[PDB]
RNA sequence: CUUGAGUCUCGUAGAGGGGGGUAGAAUUCCAGGUGUAGCGGUGAAAUGCGUAGAGAUCUGGAGGAAUACCGGUGGCGAAGGCGGCCCCCUGGACGAAGACUGACGCUCAGGUGCGAAAGCGUGGGGAGCAAACAGGAUUAGAUACCCUGGUAGUCCACGCCGUAAACGAUGUCGACUUGGAGGUUGUGCCCUUGAGGCGUGGCUUCCGGAGCUAACGCGUUAAGUCGACCGCCUGGGGAGUAC
């Protein structure tokens, strides 16, 4: 999993505060950081198809926020993909 | 009895063969729960431990002649 | 024609037959007896009678060896099981040990299928 | 089921501990088990059966046999 | 990797290259190279001895290290290579004095990979040790048979031998064919498997292929005439006979070893 | 960096060498950062059943702070030594300093 | 806006998954010692093995597969499924207090993935078991049941297949509606005075009320009272077959 400190750094980069976490930007950033380093991890163990399934969990959730955002807010949406480096 | 309900043993530990030897019969085989009295989680643990052991030769696999 | 007073009395008691043999404590065989040899077969060598008249025949031949103690290790799921010792014992010899050393696998091979009768 | 005949121990009673010892272990009843391969659907089964039967017998004598039989 | 070729003609069709990307693009280094002409199966009597080659491409012989001999000196690997004359890939490493070598590639090994000889030398794929400093159990390759003669057992693509048991002066070796063989501990032998192990995944695909690999087209004895073999030939396919090789000594199942000289080393014949 | 507890066990004959093990073990771990939370010398222990048909073995023990990639490298170091017949390293959760019952 | 839904902090139990080591018991085989006529098998026999020394017994070695006891109407997993011990990578569930976002939700035709066992491809491996096959019995026959053997397969790697009484024969999500006895795993208070008293969450087994049901039965884990969405049925056969 991801480590605490990691947690935090993110939580505070894309956090409009520090005490902020739900915040949807703050959620996706996280999901995506989960995402990314899991890569060497199936790349290493193709078989191992439960993980596999949390992994997909978490990329169907980034999914629907980002969606969630799209509708609410444009440029907000627009900026954090800038960020992140996430096709659409 | 439950020797560790008057403890309410933090750990159980698989060096600890004095209190391990309560929970192996003559044969080296693991007491069941039902006979013992152990709750489930710490049974659960003392084998673990057993097994450990068992490894270790700290106990015995089986109460053959060596 | 040797002597060594203390032996071991192996008695592999399967279902179908027991074979009794006496050895030394080290592990050489001296002299042995079936329920087949001593005269039984089938439904009745499957008997702890034919077991106990096995273990006589058995300490007969042994006989000029001259054992005095004797311990017993018991194998096998029989109809001796305790024929046998008892037979022994009449026999003649002091049992000094009584030991269990069926082979009980631990999850080991698989066995063969169910017979359907 | 190791056994050692004590100091003035009769044959009679170290055969009874002897046999004693080995039912304790439940040698017999394994090398029995252990004779065919049961299936583990079989396996599972029986172990269903057993415990329904159980718990519906010592419901029965605890709760029902509390009545006058006679 | 290996590649099925499309079919895009009936010569492709049935093609599997085992390409491997890792090798060196380029032409091999030349101070180990030397001159390597064709024989054609025949002898100096100009007889043909060995029938059913013939032709191929031209190969520079490398000069392979199976000897092994720089004791402590470590060596670092360069890069892999391919080599015409056998099955294996060789490694072009390069030790810290200065010389140049050609080895075996084994298993994993990659450029700027470390490798070293002698006793001291770590125990891992590419080190070289007396048998007697290896572990029994480990799989080694490249295995001498004489002290100091240069590696003999497992030079062949993915290869490698058991050692199975050491006792006193000889160590025990399962060998590839399953054979088990006692061998002087003071032998050498690599640590590891010997490296391109898809080359058996291969399928040449057409004639031709063999061809290039030197392969002469065999007849079957069974084709000649009576004077051309012990098969010879009947009107339509007889056949009738025991089948033999075409010096009439019984194939398929007949025993040739003759060596009393060696029978002392052969702990247990392969088997299967 | 991960607590371990390794036990370790070696021939009986091997056991004057033990001492130098030991440092040996510890200077690695020390120079590799990693913390010594406890380290007892069992010393010769009759085995519960005869290992490589040698009795009696002698068991040290050593609870450690290091990092796993050290770990890894003694883990090596002990199956490649033909001296410790036995070995296990066990992964812990705290720094558990306190004396074994073995020792106690 | 914060009650649904999610995020963060700290813990918890777990055969959850992937990879790599290792342990002991047992079977088989191999070599050797002791030893002698039986062993094996069955309802009873025979085939089979054994005087070319078997079976029994002790020592050593090889190798493969599976993990006794613990073990439980116990646990985990979406289901299939998961069981020695150790390490490395890794997914989910649950509780505690708060903090944060602010309807971001439910369901889902097409589509996509996962999916026991058997089966298939290529390369390994092969102890035990065992379709096929062989011999011996039984029998009117016995292409079976029983016995002695025994090859694919069962194991490993990577692909395919894509089905099971894949069952709780019970689609997913949410709300509401009397109880009793347990199991398991958290947690708050009570002096834990002892294993113990009173709460409050999660999963789980049985019994049972109202209600429901053709009945059997289900019964806060509904088959009760309702809402959203999907899948499916319309007499037996022909037929889940033909094209
Ligand atoms: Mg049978
Ligand atoms: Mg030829
Ligand atoms: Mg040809
Ligand atoms: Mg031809
Ligand atoms: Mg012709
Ligand atoms: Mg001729
Ligand atoms: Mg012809
Ligand atoms: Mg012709
Ligand atoms: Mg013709
Ligand atoms: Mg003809
Ligand atoms: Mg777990
Ligand atoms: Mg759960
Ligand atoms: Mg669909
Ligand atoms: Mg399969
Ligand atoms: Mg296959
Ligand atoms: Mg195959
Ligand atoms: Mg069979
Ligand atoms: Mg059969
Ligand atoms: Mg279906
Ligand atoms: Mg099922
Ligand atoms: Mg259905
Ligand atoms: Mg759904
Ligand atoms: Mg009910
Ligand atoms: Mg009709
Ligand atoms: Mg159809």
């Amino acid at each position: 999993s991801l480590s605490t400190e990691a947690t935090a750094k993110i939580v505070s980069e894309f956090g409009r505060d520090a005490n902020d976490t739900g915040s949807t930007e703050v959620q996706v950033a996280l999901l995506t950081a989960q995402i990314n380093h899991l890569q060497g991890h199936f790349a290493e163990h193709k078989k191992d198809h439960h993980s596999r399934r949390g992994l997909l969990r978490m990329v169907s959730q980034r999914r629907k926020l980002l969606d969630y955002l799209k509708r609410k807010d444009v440029a907000r949406y627009t900026q954090l993909i800038e960020r992140l480096g996430l096709r659409r | 009895f439950c020797r560790f309900t008057a403890e309410g043993v933090q750990e159980i530990d698989y060096k600890d063969i004095a209190t391990l030897k309560n929970y192996i019969t003559e044969s080296g085989k693991i007491v069941p729960s039902r006979i013992t009295g152990t709750r489930a989680k710490y049974q659960r643990q003392l084998a673990r431990a057993i097994k450990r052991a068992r490894y270790l030769s700290l106990l015995p696999y089986t109460d053959r002649h060596q | 024609r040797k002597q060594v007073s203390d032996g071991v009395a192996h008695i592999h008691a399967s279902f179908n037959n027991t074979i009794v043999t006496i050895t030394d404590r080290q592990g050489n065989a001296l002299g042995w007896a079936t329920a087949g040899g001593s005269g039984f077969r089938g439904s009745r060598k499957s008997t702890p009678f034919a077991a106990q008249v096995a273990a006589e025949r058995c300490a007969d031949a042994v006989k000029e060896y001259g054992i005095k103690n004797l311990e017993v290790m018991v194998k096998g799921p029989g109809p001796g099981r305790e024929s046998t010792i008892r037979a022994l014992n009449a026999a003649g010899f002091r049992i000094t040990n009584i030991t269990d050393v069926t082979p009980i696998p631990h999850n080991g091979c698989r066995p063969p299928k169910k017979r359907r009768v | 089921p190791v056994i050692k005949v004590r100091e003035n121990e009769p044959f009679d009673v170290a055969l009874r501990r002897f046999k004693r010892s080995c039912e304790k272990a439940g040698v017999l009843a394994e090398v029995r088990r252990r004779e065919f391969y049961e299936k583990p659907t079989t396996e599972r089964k029986r172990a269903k059966a057993s415990a329904v039967k159980r718990h519906a017998k010592k419901l029965a004598r605890e709760n029902a046999r509390r009545t006058r039989l006679y | 990797a290996v590649v099925k070729c499309k079919p895009t003609s009936p010569g492709r069709r049935h093609v599997v290259k085992v390409v491997n990307p890792e090798l060196h693009k380029g032409k091999p280094f030349a101070p180990l190279l030397e001159k390597n002409s064709k024989s054609g199966g025949r002898n100096n009597n100009g007889r043909i001895t060995t029938r059913h080659i013939g032709g191929g491409h031209k190969q520079a012989y490398r000069i392979v290290d199976f000897k092994r001999n720089k004791d402590g000196i470590p060596a670092v690997v360069e890069r892999l290579e391919y080599d015409p004359n056998r099955s294996a890939n060789i490694a072009l490493v390069l030790y810290k004095d200065g010389e140049r070598r050609y080895i075996l590639a084994p298993k994993g090994l990659k450029a700027g990979d470390q490798i070293q000889s002698g006793v001291d030398a770590a125990i891992k794929p590419g080190n070289t040790l007396p048998m007697r400093n290896i572990p029994v159990g480990s799989t080694v390759h490249n295995v001498e048979m004489k002290p100091g003669k240069g590696g003999q057992l497992a030079r062949s693509a993915g290869t490698y031998v058991q050692i199975v048991a050491r006792d006193g002066a000889y160590v025990t070796l399962r060998l590839r064919s399953g054979e088990m063989r006692k061998v002087e501990a003071d032998c050498r032998a690599t640590l590891g498997e010997v490296g391109n192990a898809e080359h058996m995944l291969r399928v040449l695909g057409k004639a031709g292929a063999a061809r290039w690999r030197g392969v002469r087209p065999t007849v079957r004895g069974t084709a000649m005439n009576p004077v051309d073999h012990p098969h010879g030939g009947g009107e339509g396919r007889n056949f009738g006979k025991h089948p033999v090789t075409p010096w009439g000594v019984q194939t398929k199942g007949k025993k040739t070893r003759s060596n009393k000289r060696t029978d002392k080393f052969i702990v247990r014949r392969r088997s299967k | 960096m991960r607590h371990y507890e390794i036990v370790f066990m070696v021939h009986p004959d091997q056991s004057e060498q033990v001492p130098g093990m030991i440092e040996r073990y510890t200077a690695a771990i020390t120079g590799a950062e990693g913390k010594i939370h406890r380290l007892e010398d069992w010393g010769r222990r009759q085995l519960a059943y005869p290992i490589n048909k040698l009795h009696k073995a002698h068991y040290v023990l050593m609870n450690v702070e290091a990092p796993q990639e050290v770990i890894d490298e003694l883990e090596t170091t002990f199956r490649f030594n033909d001296a410790v017949i036995r070995s296990m390293v066990m992964r812990t959760k705290h720094a558990v300093t306190e004396a074994s019952p073995m020792v106690k």
